[PDB]
C-alpha cells in the first residue's frame, strides 16, 4: 500500500494540500441555493452545450435519495466517488433507524469523509464543495455547505465556485422573509443571482426545484424560461 | 543540508546527528533528580510553572509497587514508554509471578528504544526518563537516555541547569550511603534549589517527591504531604 | 549523461546503460585481488590468491574457496559481506533442487538460479546489485567439467579459461594466447596451467602459503582443497 | 524514501495535477479519432500512424478492441495503456452480465472505468492513464450512445465529437455540419470523411490508414461489423464525387 | 522535504511546531475554575449574516457531567469528540461509575502524536491535531478544567485563554480570577475580557455558554439567558 | 517496496523512461526475423568476445513451447525474466485449456507484463524488444513486442543495432510466396549487410517454426546454408 | 548525492555508508582480547564519564552462551541490538540440533544478519565491532570478529578501539600461544593501560573474563583476586 | 480399473484397461487411463480419474519447465519426488494411484505412487482394482532381462487375466512401449471381445414421433 504524508503543516498552521483543495473549486461552476419555507430552490450553472452534448451526463445536480438532493461545483471526479459513497449511507440510516436521513446525518458524514482525505496518508483532499437541500419529518427546509477542509456551515443562501463572493453580496442584499414566502420569488431570486455572472445570456443554467408534496422534478428549459420574462 | 532531516543518515564523524537532535529534547525541559541509599531511594521532581492560575505539571507516574518514575521532556512518547512498564511489569505478575526486578526492566526499554533509530520513517523517543526501584540486592537508580544506550547512576539530575545540580552531587555523594528518611530529601530539596532561578525559591505547591524503598512502597507525596519534609530548609 | 535519479538509483540512463549495473563491475576491484581457473578434459582446477596482511589472522577460517555441494566449490572475488551472502544462497537453491527435484543439481541449473536472484537488483531501487562475482566448477555426467560465472549484471554466460579480479583484463592476454595450442593446456596437469597465469602478469611467484587450490576430476568428483604440502609438489615443477 | 518521490498526486498552486495535465499532451501526438451519433446508429473513425507495408494485422481489428456484444471502442493515445482499459471493460461488462444478465447501458460502463481511472489520480502516487478513448454503443433505454473519457477520470455525452490530434478544430467544424435528428446511419458515414481529410496532410486517403465500425440494431439485436476496404474505398469515392461537383 | 519525525536544534518535531501556529488563527475560548462549576465561553465569529448560528456549536456534551470545548481547526475536532465519547463509556464498560475528569483528558491525550508515514497502520493521521481543546467537568474530587497540546501534554488549569486572542488575555485572567468568586462572577467577568478581543459587537447570537455544577448536569443557555448576561454588562 | 511510480509523464507527455529503453535495444544483438508461406525463420547475430567464452550453453533463440520460440534484442538478464514468464504464461493455457496456444494470445499477454513494470514502482521497465514466431491454425506468426507492451505484427522486421537500416534490405527484396527453405536465405543476408567482422556457424543461431514445430539449427546444419 | 543512501555504491564502487558507520568503532573506548591455548581472554576499557554512575554500568561485556562471551565496542545502542540477536540462535540452534553453539556456525548467521542491513536504504547499517569468543573439547579455542559489513575473520588476536593500529604493535609480538589462560590475565592489562589516553580521557575501569579448562568451558567473570594483580603487575611496569 | 507395467531389457512398457465405470455400471468404453508425462517418460492411472488427470497435468507443465530450462531429459525419479510431495500435502485426500515409468539417462525404471504419497521401485507393478490378479501373473512367469515381444506377451496376459476376473476393466487392452530411442503406444492393442450383430431391426420411420412446436434457424 502506498504510504507518505502528503498534507503537512507549514509555517503559521496552514495546510498546503487543503488551501490548494479550495482553488480548485473556485474555478469551477457556479451553483446557488436557498433555503425558502415550503419550497427550496437549487441551480448550477453550465460551461457550454453547442447542441453536441447529452444534457443528462452533464447534470451536476444529483439526487442522493427521496428528501436529500444534493449537488455539487467545481471539480466533477471527486464528486463522483462521494455520491456513490452517500447513497449507500442513505440506505444505512433507513436501515437501522427506519426513518430518512435529515440533512445533517448526509452533511456530516459527507463532512467525515473530507475530513479524513486531509489527514490520513496516500489519501489527496477533496478538491469539491456541495450544497446539500432536504427536508426532515416535518418538512423544515435546511441548508447544510461542506467544505473541502472537513467542516459543514449552514446558510440560509449562499454560493460556491466562481463569483461565490459576489453572489453572496447579491444574496444578503435582496434576501427578505416575503421572497421565501412566494414560490416565484423564491426561484426568481435564485435565478437573479445566477444571470449576475452570466454576461452571455439565454439560459446557461439547469434549475430544479424541490418541494414537500411531489418531491423534486427538474424544470424544463421552457418552464424555467417562463420566468425569465417575468424578471425581464 | 540533507543529513539533518533523516533518522538513519551517518555523519561523516561516524555518529547519529538525529541521536544529538533527540538529546538536546531531554537537555531542555523541566528538572528532575533521584538519590538512592542503603535501605531506600528517594527522588525529587519540580513542577515547572507556567502560570499561577494553572497546575505546573505532572512529573512522576506510579508504575508498580517496588518501582517508580519520573519523566523528562515530551509528555507524550513519556507516557508511551511508561504504558510499556505498566504491561511488562504486569507481565511480570503473569510469567514470573514476582516482583520484576530493575536489572532487567532497563534492558526491556532499551530494546523498545533501539527498533526506531534503525529504521526508516522512525524517530527516536525524545524522553529521558529516571526510574527508582528496589529488589533483593537493594535500591537502584537507573537513567535512561532518548538514546538506546542504558545508563545506571548514583545520582544524576535531568533537565535545564542539570550541571549545578550535578555539582552538589559530587559533594555529598559519599554522605548518600547512611541516610534516614529525613536526611534523604534534605539532600534532594537543596539539589533541586540548586537548578532554580535566583528571583524563585523551593516551595510546597511546586515539589513532587515519590519514595520507593524496602517496607516502603512507591507513593506519590503532593503539596500537602511534602510539608514535614521541607522544614530541614 | 546523467540526468535527475539515473545515477542514484536503478532506472534506464539516457543512453539505457543502468549506470548502478556498471558501477558494480568496479565493485571487485575493491578487493585488490584476482582469481583464475580453467577447466580441463577429465578435471577442473581452481588457482587464486589468498592475501594474508596480517600475522594474527586464521589461515585456515580465510578462505575464498568455500564447500558449496558435494560435486560443487566454489570461488568469490569482491566485497567479503557481498560475498558470504551468496554462500547460504547458492545452498539454498541446490538444497530445493535435491528436495523438490530430487537429485544432484548441475552447475548449469546451479549458476542459473543464481542470476535469477541477481537481476532481482538490476531492476529494484531498494535493493543494490552485489558486487561479487561467483566462479563455480563441478563434473556433469554428459558435459563432464562445467565452469559458469555470475556476474552482477546477471550475465551466467559460461567460460572456458575463467578470470576475475583487478587483472581479469591483462589476465586474459595470457588466456586468450593458449587459442593455438590444445583446449587452452588441457591436460591432467591443467593444475599448473592456472598457477602459471597468476604468476605471469603480477610477477610474484606465490609460496605454498599463499596458494589455494580447489580441484574435481573423474576419478574424485567431490570437492576438494589442496595441502600446502601438495601446492608445493606443483610449485616444484617449475 | 520521500527523496526519490516525485509526488504525483499532490496539488499545484493553482489547484491542478502536473500528470493530468501532461496526460492530455499524450493524446494531443496520438492518432486522431471521431464519432457520431444518428438515428440509425452509431460509427466512429480512426487515422492509423503506421503506414509501413511489411505491417500485418492478424485479428481483423487494430484499435477497435470490440468490448461486447453490445458495444466496442476506440482507443487515441498510448496502446500499451489503452490495451489494459480494454482488458478491464471486458471484465466489469462480462461482470454486468454476471449481475444483471442484460445488455449494460453505456452511462453504467463509463462510470464503473472512470471511477477507476480516478483512484490513480487519487491515491497509490502512480501515474494516471494517458488514453482519452471513446465508446459506440446501444442500450434498452436511450438507444445509441457515445461517452468521451478523459485521463482524469470526467466523462459527458456527446453527439459528435473527437479525440487525439487536432481534435480542437475537427469538433469546431462538426458544430457546423451536424444536425439534430437527422442523421442517418448514411449520411453520418459521408460526413466523417470531410474532417479526416483536413486533419490528416494529405488529400486522399487509401482506406488503409482509416478504419470505420458500424453499429446498429438488426432482427432485435446489436450487430456490429468493421466495414471492409471495399465497403470503405467505395464510400471514400462517393466523398470524392461530391468534392468534384462542390468545386 | 522533510519526514512526519524530524527534530529541529531544539528537538521540537517541526510539525507539532506548526501546528500549534494553527491554533493562533483560531477562535477565541476562556474556560474558568471556580468552587462551585466551571463556565465555557467560545466565540463563534460568524463570518456574514446568512450563516445559521445555531448549527454551529464549539461547545459540546461528552458525559453527562463533562462538557467540551474547542478551538482552532474544527475538522480534527470532530474526530476527538466522538472518540471521547466512546472513552467516557469505555469506563462505563468496566467500572460502572462515572469517568473521572482526570482520566478523560488523560486517555484523550494519548491518540497525540501517533502518526508515521511508513509502515505505521494502512490508514493513520499524516499530521498531528492542530486542536486545542478545554475539557471541563465536576465530578467527586470537584470541578476540573483541563487543556491540551498538540504535543499531547495535558495540564490542569483554572483559567486558561486560548485562541487568537490568548496572547494579553492571560495576564488578564490573573488580577480578574480569585477564590472566593461565585459561577456568576465567573461568567460576566468572562465576556468582559471577551469583549474587548472582540472585533465585533459581542451579543448573545454569536457567543455560547455552557456551565456544569455538582447538581446540575451539562446544560446551555440559549438565546434568552444569553442575554440576561449582555444587559448586565 | 517504493509503491510511487518511478516513471511520470513529461510535460512534453512522451514518458520518459521508455523513450529511453529504446536506447538500449539500438545497442543489443541484433535479430532478424522473417514470415513465409509455410513457416517462418529466425536468425540472430550471438557474439562472443573471446574463445575463452563457451557457446554450448547459452542460446540467444531458445524454445518457449513446442509450437513457440522467442529471439530478443537487448538486455541478457531482462530476457531472462521473460522467458521465465512467457513459460508460465503457457501453462496458465496449458492446464486450463489442454491445447496449443496462439502466439496471437502468448503476446498480448506478455504486453501486459511488459506495463505492469512500466507503471507500478520500485521496478523499472524490461529494456528487451521481443520477437515472438509460433506456428497455429495453419498460419505463420511472427510478432514484434515493444519495451511499452504494444505488441506489431511484422512480416520480416529488424531490431539491434542499425534496425533503421535493416528495414531498407528487407524492403528491397521480400516475397510472400517464399517457402521455409527460401526464407533461411534471406535471414542471413540481411544479417549479412553489415556483421562489423566475420560470421561463422557460431556466429549465427538460427531457429524456425512451421508444421513440424519450433526448433534451432545445429552448426552443422547452418554450414551448408552458409555456402552462399 | 551518494552518501545520502543505503543503497548506493559511488563512482569507484564503494559504499559510504558501511564507512560512515565503520567510523563508529574509532570512535570507542579500547576493547581487546587474546586467544590462548586453553581458551580466549576477554578485556574492556569502559570510559568513565562521571563518577556517579554505579560501579559496573554501561557493562560492555555480554554474556552471549554457555561457552561464548561477547565484547562489544562501538555504539552501545546498536550491541545491545545484536546481544538479543544473538541469543536467538543461541536458543535456536540447541532447540533443534541439540548442542551448544560452535563458534564457526554463530559467526556465520549474525555475519548474514549484520550485511541484510547493509543492503537496504530502509534501515542503518550496523556500525558497532563485537568480539566472540568458545572453548570446547573439539573446536578448542576460537576468537572471531564481526565486521560492521558483516564480515567474519578468524584471528589470533584482537586490537579494537580509538588506537587500532597503534594497539596492535604491541599485540605483533606476543608469542601466547605458548602460554596458558591464566597467564594471558597480566598481559591483557598490560597492552591496556599502555594504550590508554591521560589527556582526553581521564578514568576507567577494568572487567576482564575469560573461558577455559579452570572454568570447564563456562564463561565467568576474572575475580577481583586475580584482578589486583593486574595492577600489582602492569601497572609497575608503567614506571 | 487395471494398470501394471514391466521392465525389460532396453526399456519398461506399461499398460491399462479402456474400461472406466461409474458406479456399477459403465460410463466410457474409449477411456485412455495411459497419460503422456515426457517424451522419454509416460505415466498409468487408476482409482478416481479425474483426480489423475488433472495431477497428471499439474506434474507435465512442471516437467516441461524443466525439459526446456535444462535442456537434458527429463528423469523417472525426478517426476517421482514431486507426486509423493503433492499426495503428502493432501494427507490422502486424493485417491489417485498412479504408475510412473520411463528410461532416462540412468535406464529404465518404474515406480508404483499410492495415494497416501508411499512410493516404491520395483521391476513390475501393478494397481488399480484388479491389481491382484495382474499381480498373480507377474510373480509367475516374470523373467529378468527379457526381450520385447516377450514383455508385451506378459503384461497382456495380465492385463487380460484381471479384464475376464476384475469387473471394473475390459473392453480393451491398451500398451505402452519405452526404449532408449523408439517409442512405441498402441492404444487399440487387443480387443478381447466385440458386440454381436444385431439381429433385429429397431430403426423407426419417419414421421412416428409427435412434434409439437418446431424452429428452424439458418446459419452461414
Amino acid at each position: 500500500s502506498y504510504d507518505r504524508a502528503i498534507t503537512v503543516f507549514s509555517p503559521d498552521g496552514h495546510l498546503f494540500q487543503v488551501e490548494y483543495a479550495q482553488e480548485a473549486v473556485k474555478k469551477g461552476s457556479t451553483a446557488v441555493g436557498v433555503r425558502g419555507r415550503d419550497i427550496v430552490v437549487l441551480g448550477v450553472e453550465k460551461k457550454s452545450v453547442a447542441k453536441l452534448q447529452d444534457e443528462r451526463t452533464v447534470r451536476k445536480i444529483c439526487a442522493l435519495d427521496d428528501n436529500v438532493c444534493m449537488a455539487f461545483a467545481g471539480l466533477t471526479a471527486d464528486a463522483r466517488i462521494v455520491i456513490n459513497r452517500a447513497r449507500v449511507e442513505c440506505q444505512s440510516h433507513r436501515l437501522t433507524v427506519e426513518d430518512p436521513v435529515t440533512v445533517e446525518y448526509i452533511t456530516r458524514y459527507i463532512a467525515s469523509l473530507k475530513q479524513r482525505y486531509t489527514q490520513s496518508n496516500g489519501r489527496r483532499p477533496f478538491g469539491i464543495s456541495a450544497l446539500i437541500v432536504g427536508f426532515d419529518f416535518d418538512g423544515t427546509p435546511r441548508l447544510y455547505q461542506t467544505d473541502p477542509s472537513g467542516t459543514y456551515h449552514a446558510w440560509k443562501a449562499n454560493a460556491i465556485g466562481r463569483g461565490a463572493k459576489s453572489v453572496r453580496e447579491f444574496l444578503e442584499k435582496n434576501y427578505t422573509d416575503e421572497a421565501i414566502e412566494t414560490d416565484d420569488l423564491t426561484i426568481k431570486l435564485v435565478i437573479k443571482a445566477l444571470l449576475e455572472v452570466v454576461q452571455s445570456g439565454g439560459k446557461n443554467i439547469e434549475l430544479a426545484v424541490m418541494r414537500r408534496d411531489q418531491s423534486l422534478k427538474i424544470l424544463n428549459p421552457e418552464e424555467i424560461e417562463k420566468y425569465v420574462a417575468e424578471i425581464e | 543540508n540533507q543529513y539533518d532531516n533523516d533518522v538513519t543518515v551517518w555523519s561523516p564523524q561516524g555518529r547519529i546527528h538525529q541521536i544529538e537532535y533527540a538529546m538536546e529534547a531531554v537537555k531542555q525541559g523541566s528538572a528532575t533528580v533521584g538519590l538512592k541509599s542503603k535501605t531506600h531511594a528517594v527522588l525529587v521532581a519540580l513542577k515547572r510553572a507556567q502560570s499561577e492560575l494553572a497546575a505546573h505539571q505532572k512529573k512522576i507516574l506510579h508504575v508498580d509497587n517496588h518501582i517508580g518514575i519520573s519523566i523528562a521532556g515530551l509528555t507524550a512518547d513519556a507516557r508511551l514508554l511508561c504504558n510499556f512498564m505498566r504491561q511488562e511489569c504486569l507481565d511480570s505478575r503473569f510469567v514470573f509471578d514476582r516482583p520484576l526486578p530493575v536489572s532487567r526492566l532497563v534492558s526491556l526499554i532499551g530494546s523498545k528504544t533501539q527498533i526506531p533509530t534503525q529504521r526508516y520513517g522512525r524517530r527516536p523517543y525524545g524522553v529521558g526518563l529516571l526510574i527508582a526501584g528496589y529488589d533483593d540486592m537493594g535500591p537502584h537508580i537507573f537513567q535512561t537516555c532518548p538514546s538506546a544506550n542504558y545508563f545506571d547512576c548514583r545520582a544524576m539530575s535531568i533537565g535545564a541547569r542539570s550541571q549545578s545540580a550535578r555539582t552538589y552531587l559530587e559533594r555529598h555523594m559519599s554522605e548518600f550511603m547512611e541516610c534516614n528518611l529525613n536526611e534523604l530529601v534534605k539532600h534532594g530539596l537543596r539539589a533541586l534549589r540548586e537548578t532554580l532561578p535566583a528571583e524563585q525559591d523551593l516551595t510546597t505547591k511546586n515539589v513532587s517527591i515519590g519514595i520507593v524503598g524496602k517496607d516502603l512502597e512507591f507513593t506519590i507525596y503532593d503539596d500537602d504531604d511534602v510539608s514535614p519534609f521541607l522544614e530541614g530548609l | 549523461s546523467s540526468a535527475g535519479f539515473d545515477r542514484h538509483i536503478t532506472i534506464f540512463s539516457p543512453e539505457g546503460r543502468l549506470y548502478q549495473v556498471e558501477y558494480a563491475f568496479k565493485a571487485i576491484n575493491q578487493g585488490g585481488l584476482t582469481s583464475v581457473a580453467v577447466r580441463g578434459k577429465d578435471c577442473a582446477v581452481i588457482v587464486t590468491q589468498k592475501k594474508v596482511p596480517d600475522k594474527l589472522l586464521d589461515s585456515s577460517t580465510v578462505t575464498h574457496l568455500f564447500k558449496i555441494t558435494e560435486n560443487i566449490g566454489c570461488v568469490m572475488t569482491g566485497m567479503t559481506a557481498d560475498s558470504r551472502s551468496q554462500v547460504q544462497r547458492a545452498r539454498y537453491e541446490a538444497a530445493n533442487w535435491k528436495y523438490k527435484y530430487g537429485y544432484e543439481i548441475p552447475v548449469d541449473m546451479l549458476c542459473k538460479r543464481i542470476a535469477d536472484i541477481s537481476q532481482v537488483y538490476t531492476q529494484n531501487a531498494e535493493m543494490r546489485p552485489l558486487g561479487c562475482c561467483m566462479i563455480l566448477i563441478g563434473i556433469d555426467e554428459e558435459q563432464g567439467p562445467q565452469v559458469y560465472k555470475c556476474d552482477p549484471a546477471g550475465y551466467y554466460c559460461g567460460f572456458k579459461a575463467t578470470a576475475a579480479g583487478v587483472k581479469q583484463t591483462e589476465s586474459t592476454s595470457f588466456l586468450e594466447k593458449k587459442v593455438k595450442k590444445k583446449f587452452d593446456w588441457t591436460f591432467e596437469q591443467t593444475v599448473e596451467t592456472a598457477i602459471t597465469c597468476l604468476s605471469t602478469v603480477l610477477s610474484i611467484d606465490f609460496k605454498p602459503s599463499e596458494i589455494e587450490v580447489g580441484v574435481v576430476t573423474v576419478e574424485n568428483p567431490k570437492f576438494r582443497i589442496l595441502t600446502e604440502a601438495e601446492i608445493d609438489a606443483h610449485l616444484v615443477a617449475l | 524514501s520521500r527523496r526519490y518521490d516525485s509526488r504525483t498526486t499532490i496539488f499545484s498552486p493553482e489547484g491542478r495535477l502536473y500528470q493530468v495535465e501532461y496526460a492530455m499532451e499524450a493524446i494531443g501526438h496520438a492518432g486522431t479519432c471521431l464519432g457520431i451519433l444518428a438515428n440509425d446508429g452509431v460509427l466512429l473513425a480512426a487515422e492509423r500512424r503506421n503506414i509501413h507495408k511489411l505491417l500485418d494485422e492478424v485479428f481483423f481489428s487494430e484499435k477497435i478492441y470490440k468490448l461486447n456484444e453490445d458495444m466496442a471502442c476506440s482507443v487515441a493515445g498510448i496502446t500499451s495503456d489503452a490495451n489494459v482499459l480494454t482488458n478491464e471493460l471486458r471484465l466489469i461488462a462480462q461482470r454486468y452480465l454476471l449481475q444483471y444478465q442484460e445488455p449494460i447501458p453505456c452511462e453504467q460502463l463509463v462510470t464503473a472505468l472512470c471511477d477507476i481511472k480516478q483512484a490513480y489520480t487519487q491515491f497509490g502516487g502512480k501515474r494516471p492513464f494517458g488514453v482519452s478513448l471513446l465508446y459506440i454503443g446501444w442500450d434498452k433505454h436511450y438507444g445509441f450512445q457515445l461517452y468521451q473519457s478523459d485521463p482524469s477520470g470526467n466523462y459527458g455525452g456527446w453527439k459528435a465529437t473527437c479525440i487525439g490530434n487536432n481534435s480542437a478544430a475537427a469538433v469546431s467544424m462538426l458544430k457546423q455540419d451536424y444536425k439534430e435528428g437527422e442523421m442517418t446511419l448514411k449520411s453520418a458515414l459521408a460526413l466523417a470523411i470531410k474532417v479526416l481529410n483536413k486533419t490528416m496532410d494529405v488529400s486522399k486517403l487509401s482506406a488503409e490508414k482509416v478504419e470505420i465500425a458500424t453499429l446498429t440494431r438488426e432482427n432485435g439485436k446489436t450487430v456490429i461489423r468493421v466495414l471492409k476496404q471495399k465497403e470503405v474505398e467505395q464510400l471514400i469515392k462517393k466523398h470524392e464525387e461530391e468534392e468534384a461537383k462542390a468545386e | 522535504d522533510r519526514g512526519v519525525n524530524t527534530f529541529s536544534p531544539e528537538g521540537r518535531l517541526f510539525q507539532v511546531e506548526y501546528a500549534i501556529e494553527a491554533i493562533k488563527l483560531g477562535s477565541t475560548a476562556i474556560g474558568i475554575q471556580t468552587s462551585e462549576g466551571v463556565c465555557l465561553a467560545v466565540e463563534k465569529r460568524i463570518t456574514s449574516p446568512l450563516m445559521e448560528p445555531s448549527s454551529i456549536e464549539k461547545i459540546v456534551e461528552i458525559d453527562a457531567h463533562i462538557g467540551c470545548a474547542m478551538s482552532g481547526l474544527i475538522a480534527d475536532a470532530k474526530t476527538l469528540i466522538d472518540k471521547a465519547r466512546v472513552e467516557t463509556q469505555n469506563h462505563w464498560f468496566t467500572y460502572n461509575e462515572t469517568m473521572t475528569v482526570e482520566s478523560v483528558t488523560q486517555a484523550v491525550s494519548n491518540l497525540a502524536l501517533q502518526f508515521g508515514e511508513e509502515d505505521a497502520d494502512p490508514g493513520a493521521m499524516s499530521r498531528p491535531f492542530g486542536v486545542a481543546l478545554l475539557f471541563g467537568g465536576v465530578d467527586e474530587k470537584g470541578p476540573q478544567l483541563f487543556h491540551m497540546d498538540p504535543s499531547g501534554t495535558f495540564v490542569q488549569c483554572d483559567a486558561r485563554a486560548i485562541g487568537s486572542a490568548s496572547e494579553g488575555a492571560q495576564s488578564s485572567l490573573q488580577e480578574v480570577y480569585h477564590k472566593s468568586m461565585t459561577l456568576k462572577e465567573a461568567i460576566k467577568s468572562s465576556l468582559i475580557i471577551l469583549k474587548q478581543v472582540m472585533e465585533e459587537k459581542l451579543n448573545a447570537t454569536n457567543i455560547e455558554l455552557a456551565t456544569v455544577q455538582p447538581g446540575q448536569n451539562f446544560h446551555m443557555f440559549t438565546k434568552e439567558e444569553l442575554e440576561e448576561v449582555i444587559k448586565d454588562i | 517496496g517504493y509503491s510511487f511510480s518511478l516513471t511520470t509523464f513529461s510535460p512534453s507527455g512522451k514518458l520518459v523512461q521508455i523513450e529511453y529503453a529504446l536506447a538500449a535495444v539500438a545497442g543489443g544483438a541484433p535479430s532478424v526475423g522473417i514470415k513465409a508461406a509455410n513457416g517462418v525463420v529466425l536468425a540472430t547475430e550471438k557474439k562472443q568476445k573471446s574463445i575463452l567464452y563457451d557457446e554450448r550453453s547459452v542460446h540467444k533463440v531458445e524454445p518457449i513451447t513446442k509450437h513457440i520460440g522467442l529471439v530478443y534484442s537487448g538486455m541478457g538478464p531482462d530476457y531472462r525474466v521473460l522467458v521465465h514468464r512467457a513459460r508460465k504464461l503457457a501453462q496458465q493455457y496449458y492446464l486450463v485449456y489442454q491445447e496449443p496456444i496462439p502466439t496471437a494470445q502468448l503476446v498480448q499477454r506478455v504486453a501486459s507484463v511488459m506495463q505492469e513494470y512500466t507503471q507500478s514502482g520500485g521496478v523499472r521497465p524490461f529494456g528487451v524488444s521481443l520477437l515472438i514466431c509460433g506456428w497455429n491454425e495453419g498460419r505463420p506468426y511472427l510478432f514484434q513486442s515493444d519495451p511499452s507492451g504494444a505488441y506489431f505484427a511484422w512480416k520480416a522486421t529488424a531490431m539491434g543495432k542499425n534496425y533503421v537500416n535493416g528495414k531498407t534490405f528487407l524492403e528491397k527484396r521480400y516475397n510472400e510466396d517464399l517457402e521455409l527453405e527460401d526464407a533461411i536465405h534471406t535471414a542471413i543476408l540481411t544479417l549479412k549487410e553489415s556483421f562489423e567482422g566475420q560470421m561463422t556457424e557460431d556466429n549465427i543461431e538460427v531457429g524456425i517454426c512451421n508444421e513440424a514445430g519450433f526448433r534451432r539449427l545445429t552448426p552443422t546444419e547452418v554450414k551448408d546454408y552458409l555456402a552462399a | 548525492g551518494y552518501d545520502l543512501s543505503a543503497s548506493t555504491f559511488s563512482p569507484d564502487g564503494r559504499v559510504f555508508q558501511v564507512e560512515y558507520a565503520m567510523k563508529a568503532v574509532e570512535n570507542s573506548s579500547t576493547a581487546i582480547g587474546i586467544r590462548c591455548k586453553d581458551g580466549v581472554v576477554f578485556g574492556v576499557e569502559k570510559l568513565v564519564l562521571s563518577k556517579l554512575y554505579e560501579e559496573g554500568s554501561n557493562k560492555r561485556l555480554f554474556n552471549v552462551d554457555r561457552h561464548v562471551g561477547m565484547a562489544v565496542a562501538g555504539l552501545l545502542a546498536d550491541a545491545r541490538s545484536l546481544a538479543d540477536i544473538a541469543r536467538e540462535e543461541a536458543s535456536n540452534f540447541r532447540s533443534n540440533f541439540g548442542y551448544n553453539i560452535p563458534l564457526k556456525h554463530l559467526a556465520d548467521r549474525v555475519a548474514m544478519y549484520v550485511h541484510a542491513y547493509t543492503l537496504y536504504s530502509a534501515v542503518r547499517p550496523f556500525g558497532c565491532s563485537f568480539m566472540l569468543g568458545s572453548y570446547s573439547v573439539n573446536d578448542g579455542a576460537q576468537l572471531y570478529m564481526i565486521d560492521p559489513s558483516g564480515v567474519s575473520y578468524g584471528y589470533w588476536g584482537c586490537a579494537i578501539g580509538k588506537a587500532r593500529q597503534a594497539a596492535k604493535t604491541e599485540i605483533e609480538k606476543l608469542q601466547m600461544k605458548e602460554m596458558t589462560c591464566r597467564d594471558i590475565v597480566k598481559e591483557v592489562a598490560k597492552i591496556i593501560y599502555i594504550v590508554h589516553d591521560e589527556v582526553k580521557d581521564k578514568a576507567f575501569e577494568l572487567e576482564l573474563s575469560w573461558v577455559g579448562e579452570l572454568t570447564n568451558g563456562r564463561h565467568e567473570i576474572v575475580p577481583k583476586d586475580i584482578r589486583e594483580e593486574a595492577e600489582k603487575y602492569a601497572k609497575e611496569s608503567l614506571k | 480399473t487395471t494398470i501394471a507395467g514391466v521392465v525389460y531389457k532396453d526399456g519398461i512398457v506399461l499398460g491399462a484397461d479402456t474400461r472406466a465405470t461409474e458406479g456399477m455400471v459403465v460410463a466410457d468404453k474409449n477411456c485412455s487411463k495411459i497419460h503422456f508425462i515426457s517424451p522419454n517418460i509416460y505415466c498409468c492411472g487408476a482409482g478416481t480419474a479425474a483426480d489423475t488427470d488433472m495431477t497428471t497435468q499439474l506434474i507435465s507443465s512442471n516437467l516441461e519447465l524443466h525439459s526446456l530450462s535444462t535442456g537434458r531429459l527429463p528423469r523417472v525419479v525426478t517426476a517421482n519426488r514431486m507426486l509423493k510431495q503433492m499426495l503428502f500435502r493432501y494427507q490422502g485426500y486424493i485417491g489417485a494411484a498412479l504408475v510412473l515409468g520411463g528410461v532416462d539417462v540412468t535406464g529404465p525404471h518404474l515406480y508404483s505412487i499410492y495415494p497416501h504419497g508411499s512410493t516404491d521401485k520395483l521391476p513390475y507393478v501393478t494397481m488399480g482394482s484388479g491389481s491382484l490378479a495382474a499381480m498373480a501373473v507377474f510373480e509367475d512367469k516374470f523373467r529378468p532381462d527379457m526381450e520385447e515381444e516377450e514383455a508385451k506377451n506378459l503384461v497382456s496376459e495380465a492385463i487380460a487375466a484381471g479384464i475376464f476376473n476384475d469387473l471394473g476393466s475390459g473392453s480393451n487392452i491398451d500398451l505402452c512401449v519405452i526404449s532408449k530411442n523408439k517409442l512405441d503406444f498402441l492404444r487399440p492393442y487387443t480387443v478381447p471381445n466385440k458386440k454381436g450383430t444385431r439381429l433385429g431391426r429397431y430403426r423407426c420411420e419417419k414421421g412416428t414421433t409427435a412434434v409439437l412446436t418446431e424452429k428452424i434457424t439458418p446459419l452461414e
